């Protein structure tokens, strides 16, 4: 679910799905 | 009964205090003699030998204060306490 | 990260606001309304605690100025995808759920009673229907800096605060490496920090070079990105931008093209991965000290680059105009062998402490030479050369190459401050390797100083001959209650060695909730544990028992996570197994080079005549009052008479003692401090007749 | 009950770079100390050769870039730091690297003089575009241990010189294990299995022999003690 | 660091360089020192042979904050520090910085070499207990070394038929050799034959008949090789110690050595102990891992039971019978009980070998509450308003807190971090004022030949037991001079008048059965200016009678102000001490028995009204006390705190009736100076000891003497004073 | 310590004179403190072999 | 290569038996590499002789005490274990100690067969009361290092054989340290301080010489593997 095209692939221990992506920091 | 002290802890403090009434007197009893030895070294080149130099033979470049402490520990000096 | 956090700061002091003294201590505490708006962990450790925070990750500022937070509203017990932003009052008047509360795939609350947050600091179970609003993610109450501390849920609040603050002091190394274990905030923080160049439009790269990159857009227009290299930052560190793309590659829009400082392949990387063994080792790591293998020093693992900056100007004077010239009055040619014709150091010339950096001559008035000085001028044919020497010289404790020189001249129609003609600034770059005194710290708020750097042959080594790169004491982990570091170490070892969960008989019970893609990993893989939602203890326990064997066909760490090390000096194995694993270690900016300070005798102040001087020539320490009570309690009286009169304030006693030490004679008796003569001369000016007297009552002269 | 047989060393080969040495029988509780002594002397006192300084045309210092290359001078210096070379000459010799045109520059493109060789021609040093070229002159010396790059700081050479850290060590990893034969009988002994891996500059046998000679020479002072 | 020594010793080094003829004059020497030629380092090493320097760690907080170490050149750029003195400096090697000064004149050099040397400051001045002792990491090493474990390898066994006993060794050399071979664990039960270690008095009086042990005499010991190795570190002649070396045991050993041997021997043995402990800590096998922090086995059932009880209380509240206050009180009590139960269960589950338990039990550092939080249950957490939140956190830091629990927990951390600065500021202000009042007090005389002396109870004799040592004899009468000879029941004198008290004299007095002893004190001294040495008594750091001219007021102020940092919270924290010394009206202001007599109290639900009928005769003094407080124990023969204020009883004059703190002015007025001094000393000591710190009474008597040294005048008569 | 202006005014009014026998005053003026090694009992010591 | 400064050893004497050997200067990191190996070699390489087992005809086992002697059988075993024996015959020879009447028995009264000798005749073994006797048949064998008695438990079948932990070593205690030295600006050279205490059967100097002999002989195997040069 990497929003940016060329992110490195790092699996995560995520048990929940975030419905909203982090806004512009 | 202990290993031979090394550094600025020789001679042992307890033996020094055995001679002087208290450490506050010992500090002066040592510093005045250190000043005397320094003055003698300063006037070694030429002058009146009024200030007798070190009593115990010093080491290879031993500081005047160390010589004063060693000669105090050797029981070669006597001091009078004011008031 | 430091810049991003600074832009994201929430100051509570300054003009128009409270002052430290006037403000009470009740405003520095947390409030139940800070959930989702202001991070309750991140905060300065100094006196400005509670008056400076940071926006939460999802917090947004409404037009009126009130901080809003996201929520997804539940209509009839079913979670709705659409979200709404609620301010403090609206949140108070409604009911807010908890993200961690279990929810069925259809949006039905499995638990009839769910933990809820109410008006003000009230949390109580409520039926699964009365609940009105639900959070978005468990990481809604943490700032950006605190969102990238793996296993934050296990550390204590103060330890997490310290770790978050220290994450903003990391020094960008020469070769950044992405963390093995880290949350998902790394990439987004790096991208939004603005220190990584990102392609604006999708295209194909024509040619890529270290200096610049050219990308051909799909519409036939070419664009060139210029990457700044070795540019001094705002705090002395260096900023570099190395491209990470190859010629003939089609880059999608928004993809990172080059990585700035502290970035490896477009994700924040503040430090390197080091093999950690947690145990006391001969007392060199006693009480928060750290022991490092010499492999780090000799492999440039923790090598940092710092760029200093010096500048001098030639300002016109009523007596003449200052000019920078290679010729300098009465100096040997060997010293001036590095300067060029223009009078500046040549680029790439190593410069040491006290060396001349740019030569300038200032006009002189009239000052009769001293007898012997004038005679020496006459004998050698050296004219008076009235012009003095004010050439800028490298301050004390600086060294390195001269990477760049910038000169602004009024002749070339350049904007200079009024009264100046020639301004030149020289950049000196120094490469610093980790040594004793430099500070290191992990992400869990456990600082340390390099107590010793042992040779690679002395460090304890695993059963296969892999020496450990760092040793951390075990007496500081449980007392400080930051157990998260051990879990990070275990997960890091699992990620580095790679694991293969057995599945021939089926997924084990402990692996039921693991993602299907997380049952198999390759050696040196990358893993992430999002804050407040990540690998539980059972997951780590299962993973540690399924790590792949080494190339030699043996498994080093046991199920418990400990390994049997070999002593480097004695050569015999340690009686009991020791914990081992890769832990992410940063390098703080509190380097020992800047802290070292010494002063035997330098310049002095003017009004007070006390020791003083810019940090170029270093200033004396501060012998306050408590340091005086400590001296008095000892019964020490001559030391206190000295430290305040003969080496602090006496105008003539200072010169006399310096001469006496530089001569064979004894140290003279101290006089009256100038700080008392000044006090009397000022108290008299208030029309108060202050006069010291003897027993006889006779006035005394001072 | 003196042990009649003295220790013997036999070499086993598991790979071109890795070898196992079995040393036994040894007196009980003695294998660990001997193995650790050999390991300690192997990782710090094996002479070798490594690059000491470089000189890139058109470059004044290491904090800059040369046109046409994909990475700055620091990156190429770091890449060269891993280079492995063995020098027979006991004097500082110079080596040349001239590459031009589009493509990739590797350690095999270097032209070492007589008495020097490069054992990893497949290494990657940098990448070049058709716009720029690369000409590097680098010195190779012989020594042991690890000499900080500052060694050439005081040499007072020309500005072109770029001192580089030197690592004179061919040995890579050393490991030992002891298989004690503790038995009720007095015939109790322990067998040592020394694992050594080298950087391909020298074979493991040469490194072990050098370490043994070093230790023998060092312990000869106890011999002359008598 | 040489870069600092060179720039700090510049005049000395440049002079010596000139004298060695390396330079022709001062100017060339200065230029060369600035350039740092290779010829300077040899002279620099030569010129700091015995030149002590002062190391100071800001903020210096007590007398031992400034030491005098001998310099030694070292590479790098960090001031190396000895592990043991970090306790005195309160310094953690995590970025802390300490300034270094340098005495120049010969007087200053001798002054910093005799008085301020670090070797002469083993004992802290606040109390006669060691401060530079094995403290944090070496303590664990020594504890592991001297520990005994059963059923180890090579433990002593008895004769079994044809097999003789195994585990008997000729000398510690053979035991060490066997341990090296691998057939004897270092800590196992052994019967060695020792030859250079004096046997314990119990064995010495039996095997040799008290003839006196000398080196070369062999005796049979039953101990572990670790204990023998440890005892080799203690100075020769010290009796064999055969106990596990908890921190308390080490403190006792160091104190005894300092009380019976010269300080040089104490420094040597402390250094050797530190080295041995550091070496043996690495092999103690103390680490941290998930397998080492074990969750309690039956925590879920306890949590469920207490949650059910809390839900029952919540339902009871939902009925409307109880308001918010009762609900909060009930929930807080229930969860406190639950936390205690969980802690007990966790303590039972853990074995004695876990590194967590080994660290905590050995006294090295930390307490069991931190372990319970880390592995058991964190428990209810504080709120910014200060009241416990009824909702506890049911997950420890091992399992992992949830979002709500973590957010709630953050309050306590923020509050504590904020409170630290205010507490240190208040401590500094109090220290400043205490130094302010007691600037004058200095020992000016050797003995005032006074007779007045405060009587201090040595040990109350139990009605059933022969004697019970007073819990705080270590602080009340342990170093005070004996004002009057304590004559026994017969004419024999256990201790002569004027002989300083101590451990042996106190033991002899306890054996003789004497309980009340009158000890000379600084508070009754007759010297016009300052306080004679005899009245002040044995010093603490020195260990001998205080020498004339030694400032005691500054030492007392420093000692009282030092524990302010750790003195944590009618508030009973630092503000209690501040108000007690300020002689302000206490907030509680408990009523006092103005005149001894029978009490005729009438209990008013709104305002308590207390009246006492004097026994001798007179009127009833009326006290109008508010009824919102709770009664304190009435002074009765039973003296059981659970007792209530029963009307019609008889009470002693000046005794308090309610809970709180009696006003010092009122107690002074009604009873006199003696009892008000006793009250102030006792109350300040109580507030200090509640936290656990200990400071000798004389350090507080010095302040109280200056406090109570004025006589108000009501009528002038023939006196000029208004 | 506190109220510097008030105490200065009061001292001027009363023309009060103070003895320099305290540690603080001696520290301010630069004289040896009357404590430890500063007392005349120890300062005036004649030492000869 | 070459060594910057040649290490040298200076012997110091603290007692006729003890000694303190200082090797200085050494290249950084060589301190432990030298000291630990040298200590282990000294402790468990020098050959020696000591009593291996004893007999007591007057006692059927070891639980009780031998009649006519104040000391316990364990005390007798311990006193006889410390006895110093020098032997030159490979095979295990037997020795006999017999005494009658009141008095004290010393190691000097034992008749030694050819080859074996006792270096401490004045050592005390036991004491005898009126009409007391004790006959002991102790065997002496040469060896090296330390070997417990349990490993010697299985030795034929006899009536009153009592294996005893034998010390086949003339050196019984060795200690070492390391201290920094200032030979140059490096100020990191090591200074080994080896402290060795031996029996009367060998002087510390000879013990160190033999340890060096053994260790050099051992490392010769590694040296001969190939021809390659180094420094002093
Ligand atoms: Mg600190
Ligand atoms: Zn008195």
């Amino acid at each position: 679910n990497n929003s940016v095209p060329g992110a490195p692939n790092r699996v995560s221990f995520a048990k929940l799905r975030e419905p909203l992506e982090v806004p512009g920091l | 009964g202990y290993d031979t002290p090394l550094g600025i802890t020789n001679p042992p403090i307890d033996e020094l205090l055995d001679r002087v009434s208290s450490k506050y007197a010992l500090v002066i009893y040592a510093a005045k003699r250190a000043r005397q030895i320094n003055d003698y070294y300063n006037q070694l080149g030429e002058g009146i030998l009024e200030y007798v130099g070190p009593l115990v033979e010093p080491g290879l470049q031993e500081k005047p204060l160390s010589i004063a402490l060693r000669e105090i520990h050797a029981d070669l000096l006597e001091h009078t306490e004011g008031e | 990260l430091s810049g991003l956090t600074h832009k994201r700061r929430l100051s509570a002091l300054g003009p128009g606001g409270l002052s430290r003294e006037r403000a009470g201590l009740e405003v520095r505490d947390v409030h139940p309304s800070h959930y989702g708006r202001m991070c309750p962990i991140e905060t300065p450790e100094g006196p400005n605690i509670g008056l400076i925070g940071s926006l939460s990750v999802y917090a947004r500022v409404n037009p009126f100025g009130f901080i809003e937070t996201p929520y997804r509203k539940v209509v009839d017990g079913v979670v709705s995808d659409e979200i709404v932003y609620l301010t403090a009052d609206e949140e108070d008047r409604h009911v807010v759920a908890q993200a961690n509360s279990p929810i069925d795939a259809d949006g039905r609350f499995v638990e009839p009673r769910v933990l809820v947050r109410r008006k003000a600091g009230e949390v109580e179970y409520v039926p699964s229907s009365e609940v009105d609003y639900m959070d978005v993610s468990p990481r809604q109450m943490v700032s950006v800096a605190t969102a990238m501390i793996p296993f934050l849920e296990h550390d204590d609040a103060n330890r997490a605060l310290m770790g978050a603050n220290m994450q903003r002091q990391a020094v960008p190394l020469v070769r950044s490496e992405a963390p093995l274990v880290g949350t998902g905030m790394e990439l987004r923080a790096a991208i939004d920090a603005g220190d990584v160049v990102v392609a604006e439009e999708s295209g194909v790269i024509e040619e890529v070079s270290a200096d610049y990159i050219t990308v051909m857009h799909d519409n036939g227009t070419r664009r060139t990105y210029r990457m700044r290299k070795f540019a001094r930052s705002n705090h002395g560190t260096c900023a570099n931008q190395c491209p990470i793309v190859d010629a003939g590659d089609r880059v999608e829009a928004g993809q990172v093209i080059a990585d700035g400082p502290c970035t490896d392949d477009g994700e924040m990387a503040l430090g390197k991965n080091l093999l950690v063994a947690i145990m006391p080792w001969e007392g060199h790591n006693y009480e928060d000290a750290i022991i490092l293998s010499n492999r780090l020093v000799e492999e440039d693992v923790l090598t940092s680059i710092h760029i200093e900056e010096h500048e001098i100007d030639a300002r016109d004077t009523k007596l003449g105009a200052e000019e920078i010239t290679r010729d300098i009055p009465n100096i040997s040619d060997e010293v001036l062998a590095d300067l060029d014709e223009r009078g500046i150091v040549r680029i790439g010339a190593e410069v040491r402490d006290g060396d001349i950096l740019v030569g300038k001559v200032t006009p002189k008035g009239e000052t009769e030479l001293t007898p012997e000085e004038r005679l020496l001028r006459a004998i050698f044919g050296e004219k008076a050369r009235e012009v003095r020497d004010t050439s800028l010289k490298v301050p004390h404790g600086e060294s390195g190459k001269v990477i760049g020189i910038r000169v602004f001249s009024r002749e070339d129609e350049d904007e200079l401050p009024a009264g100046v003609n020639e301004l030149v600034r020289v950049y000196v770059a120094q490469k610093r390797k980790i040594s004793d005194g430099d500070k290191l710290a992990g992400r869990h708020g456990n600082k340390g100083v390099i107590g010793k750097i042992l040779p690679v042959e002395d460090m304890p080594f695993l059963a296969d001959g892999t020496p450990v790169d760092i040793i951390l004491n075990t007496h500081g982990v449980p007392r400080r209650m930051n157990i998260g570091q051990i879990l990070e170490t275990h997960l890091g070892w699992c990620a580095h060695s790679g694991w293969k969960v057995d599945a021939a008989k089926g997924v084990p019970d402990w692996a039921a909730r693991l993602p299907d893609e997380l049952l198999e990993a390759q050696p040196n893989a990358i893993v992430s544990t999002p804050v407040f939602d990540g690998a539980q203890e059972a997951e780590l326990q299962g993973l540690l028992s399924c790590t792949l064997p080494n190339r030699d066909g043996d498994v080093l760490v046991d199920a418990d996570g400990k390994a049997m090390l070999f002593d480097g000096r004695s050569g015999e194995p340690f009686p009991y197994p020791v914990t081992v694993g890769y832990m992410y270690i940063m390098k703080l900016h509190h380097l020992v080079d800047d802290k070292i300070h010494a002063r035997s005798t330098g310049p002095y102040s003017m009004i007070t005549q006390q020791p003083l001087g810019g940090k170029a020539q270093f200033g004396g320490q501060r012998f306050g009052e408590m340091e005086c009570w400590a001296m008095q309690a000892y019964g020490a009286a001559y030391t206190l008479q000295e430290l305040l009169t003969i080496k602090s304030d006496d105008t003539v006693g200072r010169v006399k003692v310096y001469e006496a030490i530089v001569k064979g004679e004894n140290i003279p008796e101290p006089g009256i401090p100038e700080s008392f003569k000044v006090l009397l001369k000022e108290l008299q000016s208030l029309c108060l007749n202050v006069e010291v007297l003897s027993s006889d009552g006779a006035a005394i002269e001072l | 009950m003196l042990i009649s047989q003295r220790p013997t060393l036999s070499e086993d080969v598991l790979t071109d770079n890795r070898s196992q040495f079995v040393i036994e029988p040894l007196e009980p509780g003695f294998g660990y100390t001997l193995g650790n002594s050999l390991r300690r002397t192997l990782l710090s006192s094996i002479p070798g050769a490594a690059v000491t300084s470089i000189r890139i045309d058109g470059v004044l210092h290491e904090f800059t870039t040369v046109p046409g290359v994909k990475e700055d001078v620091t990156e190429i210096i770091l890449n060269l730091k891993s280079l492995v070379v063995s020098s027979e000459e006991d004097e500082p010799v110079t080596m040349y690297l001239r590459k031009q045109g589009p493509g990739e520059v590797t350690a095999g493109d270097i032209v070492p003089p007589a008495g020097v060789t490069v054992h990893n021609p497949g290494m990657h040093i940098a990448t070049l575009n058709d716009k720029g070229k690369l000409e590097v002159e680098l010195v190779v010396e012989r020594g042991r241990g690890y000499v900080p790059a500052v060694q050439n700081r005081a040499s007072g050479a020309e500005i072109g010189r770029i001192p580089v850290d030197s690592i004179y060590s061919p040995v890579l990893k050393v490991t030992y294990k002891v298989d004690a034969t503790r038995v009720e009988q007095r015939t109790d002994f322990d067998k040592l299995i020394l694992d050594v891996e080298t950087k391909n500059s020298i074979s493991p046998r040469d490194a072990l022999a050098s370490a043994g000679k070093t230790l023998v020479e060092l312990f000869g002072l106890a011999r002359e003690l008598n | 660091p040489k870069l600092m020594a060179l720039e700090l010793f510049k005049p000395f080094v440049m002079k010596r360089l000139v004298d060695l003829n390396h330079a022709q004059n001062i100017k060339s020497a200065k230029r060369m020192v600035e350039r740092q030629r290779p010829q300077v380092w040899d002279v620099l090493e030569e010129v700091i042979a015995e030149h002590p320097v002062l190391l100071n760690r800001a903020p210096t907080l007590h007398r031992l904050g400034i030491q005098a170490f001998e310099p030694m050149l070292v590479e790098g750029k960090a001031i190396q520090l000895h592990p043991l003195v970090c306790e005195a400096f309160n310094a953690d090697f995590d970025g802390d910085q300490m300034a270094v000064h340098l005495p120049l004149s010969a007087e200053a050099q001798a002054e910093a070499r005799i008085l301020m040397l670090s070797s002469n400051n083993i004992l802290s001045p606040a109390s006669g207990r060691p401060l530079a002792m094995p403290r944090l990491d070496m303590v664990t090493g020594l504890y592991y070394l001297t520990t005994e474990v059963p059923g180890d390898t090579g433990e002593y066994q008895p004769a079994s038929g044809d097999h003789p006993e195994t585990g008997v060794y000729s000398s510690p050399a053979e035991a060490i050799m066997a341990a090296d071979r691998g057939v004897l664990s270092v800590r196992a039960k052994i019967k060695v034959r020792l030859t250079q270690l004096r046997p314990p008095v119990e064995i010495e009086a039996e095997l040799f008949g008290h003839s006196g042990w000398q080196p070369g005499d062999a005796w049979m010991a039953e101990t572990t090789l670790g204990r023998v190795m440890f005892n080799e570190l203690l100075p020769l002649g010290y009796p064999f110690v055969n106990k596990q070396m908890h921190k308390k045991v080490q403190a006792a050993i160091i104190n005894d050595l300092a009380e019976r041997y010269p300080m040089i021997v104490v420094a040597q043995t402390v250094d050797k102990l530190k080295d041995a402990g550091f070496y043996w800590a690495t092999r103690s096998g103390v680490t941290v891992s998930m397998a080492d922090v074990l969750v309690p086995p039956r925590k879920k059932e306890i949590l469920d039971h207490y949650e059910e009880r809390a839900d029952k209380v919540e339902k009871q509240f939902q009925r409307g019978a109880l308001n918010h206050d009762e609900r909060n009180e009930a929930l807080v009590e229930i969860w406190k009980e639950a936390t205690d139960e969980v802690g007990q269960a966790l303590r039972e589950h853990y074995p004695d070998d876990n590194p967590i338990i080994t660290i905590v039990d050995s006294g090295a550092t930390g307490n069991f509450t931190q372990t319970r939080t880390l592995a058991g249950m964190k428990g209810l957490v504080t709120n910014p308003k200060g009241e416990f939140i009824p909702r506890p956190v049911k997950s420890s830091f091992r399992e992992g807190l949830t979002v709500l629990e973590y957010f709630i927990n953050t309050h306590g951390a923020r509050k504590g971090l904020a409170d630290t600065a205010l507490r240190t500021a208040d401590s500094g202000y109090l220290t400043r004022r205490l130094v302010d009042v007691s600037q004058d007090v200095i020992v000016r005389e050797h003995d005032c030949q006074t007779e007045r002396g405060i009587v201090v109870e040595l040990a109350e004799r139990a009605p059933d037991g022969t004697l019970i040592r007073d819990p705080y004899i270590e602080t009340s009468a342990y170093a005070r001079t004996l004002g009057t000879d304590a004559v026994d029941e017969a004419g024999n004198v256990i201790v002569e008048r004027g002989q300083d008290l101590g451990d042996p004299e106190i033991d002899a007095l306890l054996a003789a059965g004497i309980t009340q002893v009158k000890v000379r004190s600084v508070l009754t001294c007759a010297t016009s200016t300052g306080v004679c040495a005899t009245c002040y008594g044995r010093s603490m750091a020195t260990g001998k009678l205080v020498d004339i001219g030694e400032a005691v007021g500054i030492v007392a102020a420093q000692s009282i102000g030092e524990p302010g940092t750790q003195l944590t919270m009618i508030t009973g924290g630092l503000p209690r001490v501040q108000e007690l010394f300020e002689a302000r009206v206490p907030r509680g202001k408990a009523p006092i028995a103005d005149v001894t007599g029978r009490v005729r109290l009438e209990d008013g639900e709104r305002f308590y009204k207390i009246t006492i009928v004097p026994d001798d005769g007179g009127e009833e003094v009326v006290y109008d006390k508010i009824s919102k407080r709770q009664r304190l124990r009435v002074f009765k023969h039973e003296d059981g705190s659970e007792r209530v204020l029963s009307d019609g009883d008889h009470v002693e004059v000046g005794q308090q009736l309610m809970e709180g703190s009696a006003d010092p002015h009122e107690v002074l007025r009604v009873q006199g100076p003696r009892e008000v001094q006793i009250h102030l000393v006792r109350e300040v000591q109580e507030v200090y000891r509640a936290q656990g710190v200990s400071i000798h009474d004389k350090h507080i008597e010095v302040i109280v003497r200056q406090m109570l040294r004025r006589v108000t005048i009501i009528d002038s008569g023939s006196t000029e004073f208004l | 310590f506190q109220e510097t202006t008030r105490v200065l005014t009061d001292a001027a009014i009363n023309c009060r004179s103070d003895k320099l026998n305290g540690l603080k005053e001696n520290v301010i003026i630069g004289k040896l403190i009357p404590a430890g090694t500063g007392i005349n009992r120890y300062r005036n010591i004649a030492v000869q072999p």
